[PDB]
């Protein structure tokens, strides 16, 4: 026979190996393929997709349909509308969107990701909302005055739906973490009446918006894993 | 192929917002950051590499774990022990088969590996010769072993595989064998029309994948017979799709899995813990 | 009937491979395949939707 | 002149006009078609029934109410007793059809709510019973035009017997996923501040160029509340949700006698 | 490209003054036999190939030792000795971490190899059939098993290695995995930026590469379930960083190591001993 | 000796394999064919 | 003298053969054979049939 | 198979060995590098 | 794909290799790289400094 | 070698008869 020397790794069965392995089944005829709709090639594709984020899963609507739409009304408060961390792996609400399921298969995420916001008052409601994104390392904002000294965008009510805030890709490191992590932390996103909701008599003073989240087309993952989100007894 | 540059913008004053969309049409958003703040240009030299199907499946994921021991049997109950018959399926594990139902539609090729391993039942009734082991799979129709040494094993047609104790873990490809196009992950339906005033029972059928899917049996035997000490065995079969491609991406399964349908179970139905407030970093 | 492929990049060139087996489903994993369209997801719309216009005119 | 917002849709003797459309959607970005001789599977000649059967069919209405937890079809099912379409479905062992959904919503500029519409391939649903799993009568799962509602509570039955149909539990979308997550399937919103229809275009979707429509449901047709019907003068008002849908591309195969699905 | 050649040089009287500099410049000093002795020549045929970084480097040391058992555990304390998880490090040994020390940064691929040996716990309790381990890779977020048996190890994802008692070595490679473009074995700083007034414990917070390194998990089990006797196995991991590239060197770590920081112990602080005068050859 | 390392299956029997082995009866002189009526090639000529 | 053949088609290229031994007894399976002739055994008959025509004129 | 004969030395582990193994981690896409200052190729340099 | 290559001398000529991994990770020890550039470390001064000349005019 | 196509065939009103055989002929 040839000589040979057997290296460290025979016969080990590394289950992310990458070997050629003879057929149980030789000469099978597959069938054939057809064209079907609908092909994905990459799970960054499947990531791209607006997903509603459950924001308000508070006590009562949590595990609900009424975890998703955002409490509005014509009031003017000052107080924060939502306050959400950027953290779209580990954080409670982020979590169980479409985006945050792919993440909790991944170790590392880099890239911007895309808040999108439908509001669904009447047409005969106006309003201007502040939607803002502040890197991490200072006070989380709490006032309008704060929020505004970071990345954000005045949305103003009107025929177009739906308005997108960015949190573009600010970070210290190349990738983040897809746990909770303070050397990765993302920073703060908040919304705030900019004037208020008005509406005219005769129409609801209370309403919702719909937040979706996707990730941009800079947007990519690393180092596979298993999920937290799926387990069984044994 | 990289993923998305940043290219290099100042601000802007224009009638063009690329800032406000519709959903209601069912695109997503689309705005990147360069449409609604100033950015430098960032070369993008990264690359979605590990999230392509093949990288997201690309690995040897436990599917079982089945039983099988050698001593001499004196009931019908220790005769059984001898061998084992599973059904051939993704759904006894969730880890697998909860990745596979991103999607509704797929097609690959298999890899099989089998971990393969012993104890000792007792002591004071001496040792055990090293086992030789012979997993045959049995595609439907062919005849199922009702004995560990019965005629079926003779295997002229269905594929085995010996094994011998100690020995690098055993590994086999199959082809994409679907009777279909591709596999089916989800199947809204049923195997057969019920028709009007027929006398067939409708009160105890199923639904769905369940009523049509049939991938055969996985048959296990040790070959040795029976030495003075109890020998009990576990074989666990590893699975990695390869060659792959998915179609109609689907939510992930967000409950436990009460069985191999999509049913939920009452006790394990709120996934969420609930924030203090909505205002909650 | 070698084919020479460019490995993935490492912290700091090509790799071979030759099939041994007369069945496809012998092979090792298909060659990364960077195909994407996610506008079949993200915007499969009828209507040619320009970014900077109004999504509703 | 041309809007996003108005649009005719005309197939064989039927005619839809919106005039607060929202773009419209094609599926998976496809336009149904007819089956290529190169992903052909039955051998006999085809019927193509075309306009006798692709064409706009109207469901009965259902309300939307304040308490409204939303409604779903299976399709081909929901047509299956519509006019030559249904005749065609059950004359034949074989069948495949894409369709145009038109799902229809008007209210005013005072009236508030948003309307999810999707369209799920492969859309199965869990069953009512934890005695049994995969244990859904085909009477229960094959309502017609009738279609089901969700519920927001999962009350599995006491006897397996009593539970043999879907648990139809709106945030897990009646199948175990959450529904914030229906966006990755072919979808618009009805928000009644916007728009008054959705339009969804659908190919074939299968694992088989054609299949028996009497067994298999291809689709599923999806309409949530995911923010409730208000209107200040009245919060009980309701109104409501027209669903039309065009079988498009029919092509049947294996014809005999007819089909007459159990109804018990 | 070898060492250098000294050439052939007489002597010099000369206003040419090689033997005297100033290294307050922070230049060290430059000066070579030639510039302050007659040479001869002397052809220099010797390389530096052997002080390489690859050929310093190009070594598989062991970094730690586990423990794993496999018996009929009774109580939690002997069910916890069934598996072992390690936070991956290099800190639990010293010989290669001082080596890496040499340099505040590095980017290298890994081979990994393991040695794995048994003894008998006891006599007079029968014999063991040759036991499989799962050698399991856990990154930072994967699911850590609780049990020996429990559903984790099914490892559809994470990378796992079977490893049969008495066959070579296991071993693998692992690419430059840092989400920086080098590894830092050093890093001055901390996690995140404690803020003025806020609630958050400042008393029993850390500092340093323990605050932000995570490579995550080695899980380790006897896959075979119990025999009558008891075996205990250690597990010996082995890492060989290769394709290296280090930047920024370091004085050597000259005093015991106490732990995963640069911390020194009051009784080790004394690395010279002392000469018995200034003029001892 | 050329540096090697076995992979998953390595000394399985598959009862579907298709390997070379070595000859039990080196150098054997086969009976040369004539022809034979009635020679089958597939299963499916029999099914007809 | 290594052979390179078309593999068989899977679920979505070719192999390399090299004979190790010197009897052909030795080699792996024979190629795929696609020969076939029912007529043989479903129309052996001296005088042609015309399908078209009547089987007995 | 092709016939081989195993030579001495096969299995054992030389700390010293310099073969290929199978990546762990295939198809993984490393961090790109950047220029870092101080970059070492030799310990002569550092004894310089 | 195989590389021919020079090797280390001993106590009185060429290797192969080939690559049989996707990964360059899996490749073993990077070539002999016999780069250096004391000066970095030795005499990072901004001004030249000539050995024959004072080290401070 | 595949096994055989079907090809596109309308209806006929012929003097040719296929569907008629004599198998007494050991065909
Ligand atoms: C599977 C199991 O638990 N086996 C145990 C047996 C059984 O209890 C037998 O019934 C009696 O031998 O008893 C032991 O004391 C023994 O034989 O040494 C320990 C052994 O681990
Ligand atoms: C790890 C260890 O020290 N094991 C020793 C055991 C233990 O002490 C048990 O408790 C009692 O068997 O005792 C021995 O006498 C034995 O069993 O033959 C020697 C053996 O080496
Ligand atoms: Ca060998
Ligand atoms: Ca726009
Ligand atoms: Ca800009
Ligand atoms: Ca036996
Ligand atoms: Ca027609
Ligand atoms: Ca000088
Ligand atoms: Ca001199
Ligand atoms: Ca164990
Ligand atoms: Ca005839
Ligand atoms: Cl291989
Ligand atoms: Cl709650
Ligand atoms: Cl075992
Ligand atoms: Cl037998
Ligand atoms: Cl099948
Ligand atoms: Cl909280
Ligand atoms: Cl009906
Ligand atoms: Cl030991
Ligand atoms: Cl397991
Ligand atoms: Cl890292
Ligand atoms: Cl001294
Ligand atoms: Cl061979
Ligand atoms: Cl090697
Ligand atoms: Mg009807
Ligand atoms: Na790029
Ligand atoms: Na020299
Ligand atoms: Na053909």
């Amino acid at each position: 026979g040839l000589p040979t020397m057997l290296t460290p790794g025979s016969s080990q069965f590394l289950t992310s190996d990458d070997f050629q392995s003879p057929c149980a089944l030789p000469n099978f005829d597959v069938t054939p393929p057809i064209h079907i709709p609908g092909e994905v090639f990459n799970m960054m594709e499947l990531a791209e997709i607006d997903s509603m984020i459950p924001m308000n899963s508070v006590t009562g609507k949590a595990n609900t349909m009424e975890m998703y739409p955002i409490p509005l009304d014509d009031k003017g408060s000052a107080t924060p509308i939502f306050s959400i961390s950027l953290s779209p792996a580990s954080d409670k609400r982020l979590q169980y969107t479409m985006l945050g399921e792919i993440l909790n298969y991944y170790t590392h995420w880099t890239g911007s990701l895309r808040f999108t916001f439908l509001f669904c008052g009447s047409m005969m409601a106006t309003g201007k909302i502040l939607l803002s994104y502040s890197p991490p390392g200072a006070k989380p904002p709490t006032t309008r005055k704060d929020a505004m000294l970071g990345t954000h965008i005045i949305w103003d009510l009107g025929l177009q739906s739906s308005c997108t805030m960015l949190a573009p890709w600010i970070s210290n490191t190349v990738y983040r973490r897809c746990i909770k992590d303070d050397f990765t932390e993302g920073g703060y996103i908040t919304c705030f009446y900019q004037t208020r909701i008005v509406v005219p008599s005769g129409t609801p003073t209370s309403m919702f918006m719909l937040a979706f989240v996707s990730a941009c087309p800079d947007f990519s993952v690393r180092l596979l894993r298993d999920t937290n989100h799926i387990s069984q007894r044994t | 192929p990289t993923a998305q540059s940043t290219p290099l913008t100042s601000g802007v004053n224009s009638q063009e917002v690329p800032a406000l969309t519709a959903v209601e049409t069912g695109a997503s958003g689309q705005a990147v950051p360069s449409d609604v703040i100033e950015t430098r240009h960032v070369v993008n030299y990264k690359t979605r590499s590990e999230s392509t199907l093949e990288s997201f499946f690309g690995r040897s994921a436990c599917v079982t774990i089945l039983e099988v021991e050698n001593f001499n049997a004196t009931t019908d109950a220790d005769r059984k022990k001898q061998f084992t018959t599973w059904a051939i399926t993704y759904t006894d594990t969730v880890q697998l088969r909860r990745k596979l139902e991103f999607f509704t539609y797929s097609r690959f090729d298999l890899e099989m590996t089998f971990v393969i391993t012993e104890r000792y039942y007792a002591s004071n009734t001496g040792h055990a010769r090293n086992q030789v082991y012979q997993l045959m799979y049995i595609p439907p129709g062919a005849p199922r072993p009702t004995a560990w040494d019965d005629y079926t094993w003779q295997s002229s047609s269905n594929p085995s595989v010996f094994y011998t104790y100690g020995s690098a873990p055993p590994r086999m490809s199959i082809p994409y064998v679907g009777i279909a196009n591709a596999y089916s992950h989800f199947y809204d339906g049923f195997a057969r029309v019920p028709l009007k005033d027929e006398t067939v029972d409708s009160g105890d059928t199923y639904y769905g994948l369940v009523t049509i899917n049939d991938f055969g049996t996985l048959a296990v035997r040790v070959v040795n017979e029976y030495n003075p000490a109890r020998i009990t065995s576990k074989i666990r079969v590893y699975m990695k799709p390869k060659h792959v491609r998915c179609w109609c991406p689907r939510p992930p399964r967000a409950v436990p899995y009460r069985g191999e349908g999509v049913d939920f179970k009452q006790d394990s139905i709120t996934p969420l813990t609930a924030v203090e407030n909505i205002n909650t970093f | 009937g070698a084919q020479v492929s460019s490995q993935k990049v490492g912290a700091h060139v090509n790799y071979t491979t030759i099939n041994y087996y007369k069945d496809s489903a012998s092979n090792a994993a298909s060659k990364l395949d960077f195909s994407q369209d996610p506008s079949k997801f993200t915007e499969p719309v009828k209507d040619i939707m320009i970014k900077t216009a109004p999504a509703l005119n | 002149g041309y809007s996003d917002r108005v649009r005719q849709i005309t197939l064989g003797n039927s005619t839809i006009t919106t005039q607060e459309a929202a773009n419209a959607v094609v599926a998976y970005g496809e336009w149904p078609s007819y089956l290529d001789d190169k992903e052909a599977n039955p051998i006999d000649a085809p019927t193509e029934p075309d306009v006798s059967s692709n064409r706009f069919y109207t469901l009965d209405s259902v309300q939307w109410k304040s308490t409204s937890r939303g409604w779903w079809w299976k399709l081909p099912d929901a047509l299956k007793d519509m006019g030559m379409f249904g005749q065609n479905m059950y004359y034949h062992y074989l069948g495949r059809s894409g369709y145009t959904v038109h799902v229809q919503c008007n209210a005013s500029k005072f009236h508030q709510g948003a309307l999810g519409v999707f369209a799920i391939p492969e859309y199965v649903m869990a069953c009512n019973t934890e005695a049994k799993t995969s244990y859904v009568s085909y009477v229960n799962a094959n309502p017609g035009e009738k279609g089901g509602v969700f519920d927001n509570a999962y009350n599995p039955s006491a006897e397996a017997s009593e539970g043999r149909k879907f648990a139809a539990l709106d945030y897990l979308l009646g199948c175990g996923v959450l529904a914030g997550n229906a966006f990755v399937y072919p979808h618009q919103i009805i928000n009644l501040r916007t728009n008054n229809s959705a339009t969804l275009v659908l190919p074939y979707v299968n694992s088989l160029a054609i299949d028996c429509m009497a067994k298999h449901n291809n689709w599923g047709l999806v309409i949530l509340p995911l923010c409730k019907l208000d209107y200040a003068p009245n919060s009980s008002t309701e109104i409501p949700i027209t669903v039309t849908i065009a079988p498009m591309f029919t092509e049947f195969n294996g014809l005999r006698n007819i089909t007459v699905p159990a109804t018990q």
